[PDB]
Order: structure tokens, then sequence, then C-alpha cells
């Protein structure tokens, strides 16, 4: 019950 | 119906970028984090990412911004091409599995310094099925389901 989605998203960033 | 957890969550993600802790985001710090895990930006690259966002114009992200930078991306995030990459940052060993050792492995690369515990709460959190580990579907939900 910790949610990581802003941490997975940050490779993605460079877009 | 922002909640107190979604914040706490934002804060935690601003802090792993601005590593000297004095309230804003530098294309420097963008830098280290991007290059921590495997990318190459380049000073232009860097400097339009911080543009996109710079509402004041002061050349770095201040909270607020970070924010806007996140949220902007969340709705970009429909293609499996960009979610199956992000997978591929966790999934090291490339089985199709995201262990507790590998999200750990890649958290301690980024800098951020977590318990096994939370480690393994970050795991149960994504884990649909129960089976102790995140695989891509499980993956992709906890991206595109908020
Ligand atoms: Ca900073
Ligand atoms: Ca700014
Ligand atoms: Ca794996
Ligand atoms: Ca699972």
């Amino acid at each position: 019950g910790r949610n990581w989605k802003n941490f997975a998203l940050v490779p993605l960033l460079r877009d | 119906q922002l909640t107190e957890e979604q914040i706490a969550e934002f804060k935690e993600a601003f802090s792993l970028f601005d590593k000297d802790g004095d309230g804003t985001i530098t294309t420097k710090e963008l830098g280290t984090v991007m290059r921590s895990l495997g990318q190459n930006p380049t000073e232009a690259e860097l400097q339009d990412m911080i543009n996109e966002v710079d509402a004041d114009g002061n050349g770095t992200i201040d909270f607020p911004e970070f924010l806007t930078m996140m949220a902007r991306k969340m709705k970009d995030t429909d293609s499996e091409e960009e979610i199956r990459e992000a997978f591929r940052v966790f999934d090291k060993d490339g089985n199709g599995y995201i262990s507790a050792a590998e999200l750990r492995h890649v958290m301690t690369n980024l800098g951020e310094k977590l318990t096994d515990e939370e480690v393994d709460e970050m795991i149960r959190e994504a884990d649909i099925d129960g089976d102790g580990q995140v695989n891509y579907e499980e993956f992709v939900q906890m991206m595109t389901a908020k």
C-alpha cells in the first residue's frame, strides 16, 4: 500500500 | 478530491529531483536523475523540459510547476510503447515480472533511500493477482488507472 506511479513516470518525462 | 496521500506522493517525487532541498528543480538536477536511469538528455532538451512548465520564467521548476509537469505526463501516457519502455526500466532481468529486489535496485540507483518494508508496500500496491510480483498488465493498471 504505497503508490509508485510518479516514479514509474520519471523515465517518460523526456517524452 | 486531491488527497493527503496524493500530496505526500508528489512531495516524495519532487524531493527525488530536488537533491539539495532548496525547493526548486534545476536543469542539472533533472539531468542527474535522467542519467541515473540510463538516459542522456542534452542541455537543450533539459532547458525545453523546464520551459514547457516554467510559468514565472525563472529557469527552474518550483512545486506547482512540477505538479503541472507530472499532470501533463499522466494525461500524455496511453501508448503501449511508452508504458513498455517504463516497464523495462524496472524489470531488470527482463523476465516479465518486477520483483521487490528489482524495484529496490532501481530506487537505490535513483538515490531514494527506502526500507525493505517500504519497497514491499510498493509491490503490494501494484500487485493485483497476489503472486508478490508486478507483471506488465499490473504495471499498466498502476500507470493508467487513477
Ligand atoms: Ca534544487
Ligand atoms: Ca519556475
Ligand atoms: Ca524481473
Ligand atoms: Ca502480480
